[PDB]
């Protein structure tokens, strides 16, 4: 496979159902032994579908309640480079609940980076 | 109007208008001038449909007709305009008179 | 109602009378007026359908006709109309006399 | 009574009485008409049939016979029904007798 | 009893006793009325089976014979009855005196 | 895809087999650190399918006794705007037994709703 | 212009306009040099396409156009133009006199 | 340039010079070259694609066109730039006169 | 070089150059020879291929072309460069004159 | 050397010297003991692939081109040969004088 072709897959599959999404990135740096927390806001074109036939799971208790849902996946280009960590978070406000980047896929081809697929969590 | 008649036998709004008034001007039978822009619009299918005709990704699946598909409807519109200009120039058999001079 | 009566022989409000009107006047039997528009709605099937003939989204899962096979359906009804029109002006075989004038 | 007998003959329930009558009126023989109604009433499955002929949402799956396949049934029908018509009003070869006046 | 070998030529409640009268009527030979009277059962498969010839239901799955299938057996039936009906009106090859008056 | 193709997609197969539901929501409010529920009351036409062939649980202990079974799914069309959060309940009063909105799945073409997928919990 | 028509029928932006110019220079007719051109950009799917007609990667999956189906596409462009040519060239049938000196 | 032209003709950088050059040698016309250029490089696919024509690793999978079909497009190719080459040293018929001496 | 020539239209590596010496020599004509190492090394391919076309090891799975089809192309290719062979060294008719001595 | 030539003519390794001989002193032509030894060799596959010839066990699986196919690889193979040696002892047409003695 050429990097050509893979190039204009995912830019067609994107386009095909594009949305613009505001990604907000926090990234823990270890100070004195804690966490400084310095928080960065990327924009992107992505395009989202379902992978997953999950079941929204529920985590109420006495510091509070959110419900997780893990069907959603995610597809975008090779515009700006991602990374999620332990340490490194990626979130962005779609409409439904928030969505959160669990896990990143480079979709890479002949060790050059050419786009990410990518999985989600819509935190409601 | 021919434009208007035209773009009427085949989709409104591919074409670039100068482009309409070319196939106007290449053949004056407005059904001809049909058949070769369906053959020139036949030609499109290579840009979409032939890098791509059916893919899926997660649990989303789509599935579109192969370009020989959308390329054989096409040629069959344009033969069908043709034979059209064809039936309309057509004319049937004769049987004339002949006579040479003589003295 | 000639208009009426072509509005049934092809589906409704896939064009507009303005046109229906036109084909009417192109040809005064109204079975070849039907196969024309029927040609030209055909032609329609690359807007009202597309070539996406088979999708899966979510659990939904659709599987819509091609559009080979709607246009060869819409072509067979055109050809259907054009033997009722050419049946209905056709005429049977003749012998008829002949003669020459002489003296 | 005739527009019962078409009625039964052309499917029931899918077109009003007004073109019933418009179809008696067109062909004085009851089989050419009921013909006439089927291929009329094959064009329905572009709508019900061709858009959508085989669907699945969760477990729930649905076929139905293609567009093709409907339309070819209806077909059929409309040719034995032009078929009755024709030997209805066929007849065998005949041999007669042929005589010019002279003197 | 006609009429009870007509309903035994075509399962029973497929047409009301009164109109086997009318296919007996039309033709004297019984397998000419048979083969009209399968002709116009074979229309009604499209209310019986309908064109959801599969289809699944939560753990249930049903595959009925698709409609062009069925009439397809039909026509063959009314084919069938149609060929007895000619044998059994057809008569073989002859030869026969001729002779014309002469002085 | 065409998004008149999802819309006439999605309405004929509501269609084929469509009920009048009642649907009720309860949408919770914080206030003084406390939830008060304002309830609603909305009414669509829906369509009402198996997705999971999933077993029914039994929850019995001294607060009470319920049974619940996540077989049935759900597809709604676009009449009206749906949401099911941690805060955020919907119900409705299928004869067999009350039925509940566990998860929302909107159908979205180029950024446009057209329709939700959807599942159920038949809460007995 | 020669060359905008020839992008026209021969899809533009694969070539250089050089190259272009040298199609026009070997034919006169634009259409032979359309077919010509059509199929030098056939020869050219083996590299904007690739034989990799179809592959998997992840939840991704991607099926193009087998390359056969895209130079078979390009060759039957290739003869339409050719076929346009030679009738756009070609004159109907002739008689005419002959005569020989004598004396 | 003639090795320009056959490099566009031949698809490009798989042949270094030094054959090309034998090849415009083997032959005047460029297409008789063109098409030895196109076999002789139809050969290649032992490598490529006889060893491996599709390929799965983990979910990871790719297909491609067996060898059966790149050698007849390749085929094809070479077979069109013969014909070309024929019809481009073809002649028409001819009548002509002819004459013996005589006392 | 002729042995050079050779090795290009054979591919290199697999024959060592005596036997290339003896083909050239078995026939003057280099494509003869050709088509000769070409079904020569058609047979090849049951060893460097054998029979396992297809087979899957963990997660690892590869199709590699049947050993049919490798032979067949191998024969093809052969069979063009005979038929290569034969258009050099043929010859058009001939019409000649004949003439017999006597007295 | 005879010996080796046949057996370059043909894959080795299974069949003695002794059998070599045989073939070699039975057919003088080298390509029709070529012929007879292929057909020979073409014999062996019952054994190998006739018993199994596509297996799988855990998740290994194994696919072999059945007997068929490579028996008929084989006999073609066979029959290249066959007609290799008959165009070696073939000798075009002739025309010859012809004489008989007269007083």
């Amino acid at each position: 496979i050429n990097i050509d072709r893979r190039r204009k897959d995912i830019i067609r599959t994107i386009n095909i159902n594009p949305t613009n999404i505001t990604i907000t990135s926090i990234k823990k740096t270890e100070i004195d032994g804690a966490f400084e927390e310095t928080e960065t806001e990327i924009k992107c074109v992505v395009r989202i579908f379902n992978e997953k036939t999950a079941e929204k799971q529920i985590s109420s208790e006495k510091q509070g309640t959110f419900s997780s849902i893990r069907t959603y996946g995610m597809l975008v280009s090779n515009d700006v480079i991602l990374e999620v960590n332990s340490r490194d978070s990626l979130e962005f406000e779609c409409i439904y609940g928030r969505m959160k980047i669990v896990n990143i896929y480079p979709q890479i081809v002949k060790g050059e980076l050419c786009g990410y697929q990518c999985s989600l969590e819509r935190i409601d | 109007e021919k434009l208007r008649l035209l773009l009427n036998d085949k989709d409104k709004k591919s074409f670039t208008d100068e482009e309409l008034n070319l196939f106007l001007e290449e053949a004056d039978c407005i059904y001809c001038a049909a058949s070769q822009g369906w053959i020139l619009k036949s030609l499109q299918y290579e840009n979409t449909v032939g890098e791509m005709y059916e893919y899926k990704v997660g649990q989303e699946t789509y599935k579109s007709s192969s370009i020989k598909d959308l390329v054989s409807v096409a040629y069959q519109n344009a033969d069908k305009f043709k034979d059209m200009c064809t039936n309309k120039k057509e004319k049937g058999s004769f049987m004339l008179g002949i006579s040479t001079e003589f003295e």
